[PDB]
């Protein structure tokens, strides 16, 4: 199986872009991609190497960088030239779709604040229509501004089958303990979590070796497939896993968890897992669904000998509902402020939909 | 059983005192991944995965870390012996800083537990293997000449080259890719086999590289995945760097050096010149010994009476000599004991071990 990423927009080229400087230099793989001397499973990313990417000013950042060997502002502007390439750059896709062995995904990193915002939900209808098997993951990022935010959330709702990632817990965490007061120093945040998340699909692990195995675990209906990050290492597994339920490093800005999935990329010791899971249930630190029977998942992993303790979160939080309004509340401040103009209700009406299906979902009676 | 152990800039030398060769033999080099630490044959097998670290390069060792790996190899691995059990003799290079003579010292006595121990220089010991306590001797991987009177070194006229069987085996790679053929890659261990096999020293450079050139009688065919190449003039251009250190872009030849004997007293040179002994790997070359008869000849006085030793054992040379130092009757009073350790320090070897 492959996985083929598509980089949209400013955001996305630089976010993939420092994606790939780290996982170069996790393999032994030179910037002129060239293996060094100095086990991984690196055909998933890589093509015998050369790095399955489908890149699209900016660009001559790249190719006068070091690296040049591995290879307007509103909405209706960015989904209307897409329209007009629709053939150019699905000319680009296909050969490297039908080139691959077995296609498994398409991993889409594109922030939905100009272009981007537009091109990424036109590829996303387009995308789905062509391949109906293909999953399609996207590495959303979160910020007129109101428009085009919530016009992508209307598409991501029923297009991508599954990772948000908001510049505002960015920012704080940036001020907090790293001290910036600049992008170039928020993207080593972002590239880590990356890096971090597709941890089981580089080594041959017991379980999670395939990219429908992250996902169908933790979204467990078509509609609910928004996902949060936590990363403490900025021991004990029972320490690692004690500092990823405080919302000081949970990276979003009643309430309870659907499924949480853990990633430990250390040394730790494999039977004191069960214990620390053991004390997580007595003390009573985190309140799931009361619907369905939802548990917690933690796996381990190995980190590369080219390139200590780490730990990943990955969990589908209910709380996630809570970004939308704020996105929605704006949109109708602005409706009363200022062809048909009727693309933007529907949109309005179907992200309500979604909102509405958060907060019935924990309920005791979710079930219709 | 004494041990004897000698510690070589590229292969070390170990075995039992009274035997007449080493037991085993291994590269000097520990290896880490880039089981924590490999050491010898080992390190190199598997030095695709791991950071090779040569601690004594050159003669002298300069991490003490790693050499007590060798050492602990040694013992262990390589001998099966348990080091607090045996008396140990070790080798040391020529113009040895004291203050590593003393170290040796201590870490035998005291990370080892040896219940006695000595250290004798290299080229003493070779000497010895000879059947003489006075003359002139070494070129071995990573690095001299060392007149000898009455057993003793003499510091002052020791000479240190740093030309060796090293700088030959990469400049016969060298040459042989300049001659079509490609040898770059660490390629490097079948040169050296190349060099070891087929490798010689003409008795006159220029008659020999005019043969070469008009003819191919001196073309020698070597075999590698079958295929086989055929090595002409680089068979005697290669040894001939020891005599002409510019050809590898180096400012004096080991005849030349050979300097040392002019820095002693005027009243031994001609039992130097009488008693030149060749060894190490590096003086293997058949037709070394003639050529510096010829060559010293040149340079020393006419009614000068030359005599070049070059033994056929002389590769173990130092080995043999410090198993038969070390078989001496006199020489059992002669060993630092841990009692003298005990009641001294690490610095009685200065007077121990002169």
């Amino acid at each position: 199986r492959e996985i083929i990423t598509l980089q949209l927009g400013q955001c996305g080229n630089q976010i993939g872009f420092e994606f790939w400087k780290q996982l170069c230099a996790e393999h032994g793989i030179s910037p002129e991609g060239i293996v060094e001397e100095f086990t991984d499973r690196k055909d998933v990313f890589f093509y015998q190497y050369i790095p399955r990417a489908v890149l699209l000013r900016v660009i001559h950042s790249i190719l006068n960088s070091p690296y040049a060997k591995l290879y307007g502002n509103n909405w209706a502007s960015g989904f209307s030239q897409g329209e007009k390439i629709h053939e150019d750059i699905f000319d680009i896709i296909d050969r490297e779709a039908d080139g691959s062995d077995s296609l498994e995904g398409f991993v889409l990193c594109h922030s939905i604040a100009g272009t981007g915002s537009g091109l990424g939900s036109y590829l996303l209808e387009r995308l789905n229509d062509r391949y109906p098997k293909k999953l399609v993951q996207t590495y959303s990022v979160f910020p007129v501004q109101p428009y085009n935010s919530l016009l992508t959330l209307k598409r991501l709702t029923q297009n991508a089958d599954c990772v948000v990632l908001d510049n505002t817990a960015l920012n704080r965490i940036a001020t907090d303990r790293l001290h910036i007061q600049s992008f170039s120093q928020i993207n080593q945040l972002v590239s880590t979590i990356m890096s971090a998340s597709t941890t089981t699909l580089r080594y041959p692990g017991y379980m999670n070796n395939d990219l429908i195995g992250l996902i169908a675990s933790l979204i467990p209906t078509p509609r609910l497939h928004f996902l949060m990050t936590g990363y403490t290492p900025l021991t004990t597994v029972l320490d690692v896993m004690r500092r990823l339920l405080q919302p000081k490093n949970v990276m979003v800005s009643n309430h309870c968890y659907i499924a949480i999935l853990n990633i430990i990329q250390g040394e730790v010791d494999p039977t004191q897992v069960h214990k620390s899971l053991q004390r997580i249930r007595e003390r009573k630190l985190a309140n799931f669904i009361p619907w369905g029977p939802a548990s917690i998942q933690v796996a381990l992993s190995r980190k590369s000998p080219y390139l200590r303790v780490s730990g990943l979160m990955m969990a589908n939080h209910t709380s996630i509902s809570s970004l939308f309004e704020r996105t929605c509340r704006q949109y109708d401040k602005l409706r009363k402020r200022e062809d048909n103009f009727d693309e933007m209700d529907t949109s309005r009406e179907i992200v309500q939909q979604l909102i509405d299906e958060y907060h019935a979902a924990t309920r005791p009676d979710y079930i219709s | 059983a004494a041990l004897v152990v000698d510690n070589g800039s590229g292969m070390c030398k170990a075995g039992f005192a009274g035997d007449d060769a080493p037991r085993a033999v291994f590269p000097s080099i520990v290896g880490r991944p880039r089981k924590d630490s490999y050491v010898g044959d080992e390190a190199q097998s598997k030095r695709g995965i791991l950071t090779l670290k040569y601690p004594i390069e050159h003669g002298i060792v300069t991490n003490w870390d790693d050499m007590e790996k060798i050492w602990h190899h040694t013992f262990y691995n390589e001998l099966r012996v348990a080091p607090e059990e045996h008396p140990v003799l070790l080798t040391e290079a020529p113009l040895n800083p004291k203050a590593n003579r003393e170290k040796m010292t201590q870490i035998m006595f005291e990370t080892f537990n040896t219940p006695a121990m000595y250290v004798a220089i290299q080229a003493v010991l070779s000497l010895y293997a000879s059947g003489r306590t006075t003359g002139i001797v070494d070129s071995g991987d990573g690095v001299h000449t060392v007149p000898i009177y009455e057993g003793y070194a003499l510091p002052h006229a020791i000479l240190r080259l740093d030309l060796a069987g090293r700088d030959l085996t990469d400049y016969l790679m060298k040459i042989l890719t300049e001659r079509g053929y490609s040898f770059t890659t660490t390629e490097r261990e079948i040169v050296r086999d190349i060099k070891e096999k087929l490798c010689y020293v003409a008795l006159d450079f220029e008659q020999e590289m005019a043969t070469a050139a008009s003819s191919s009688s001196l073309e020698k065919s070597y075999e590698l995945d079958g295929q086989v190449i055929t090595i002409g003039n680089e068979r005697f251009r290669c040894p001939e760097a020891l005599f002409q250190p510019s050809f590898l872009g180096m400012e004096c030849g080991i005849h030349e050096t050979t300097n040392s004997i002019m820095k002693c007293d005027v009243d031994i040179r001609k039992d130097l010149y009488a008693n030149t002994v060749l060894s190490g790997g590096t003086t293997m070359y058949p037709g070394i010994a003639d050529r510096m008869q010829k060559e010293i000849t040149a340079l020393a006085p006419s009614t000068m009476k030359i005599k070049i030793i070059a033994p056929p054992e002389r590769k173990y040379s130092v080995w043999i000599g410090g198993s038969i130092l070390a078989s001496l009757s006199t020489f059992q009073q002669m060993w630092i004991s841990k009692q003298e350790y005990d009641e001294s320090g690490p610095s009685i070897v200065h007077r121990k071990c002169f």
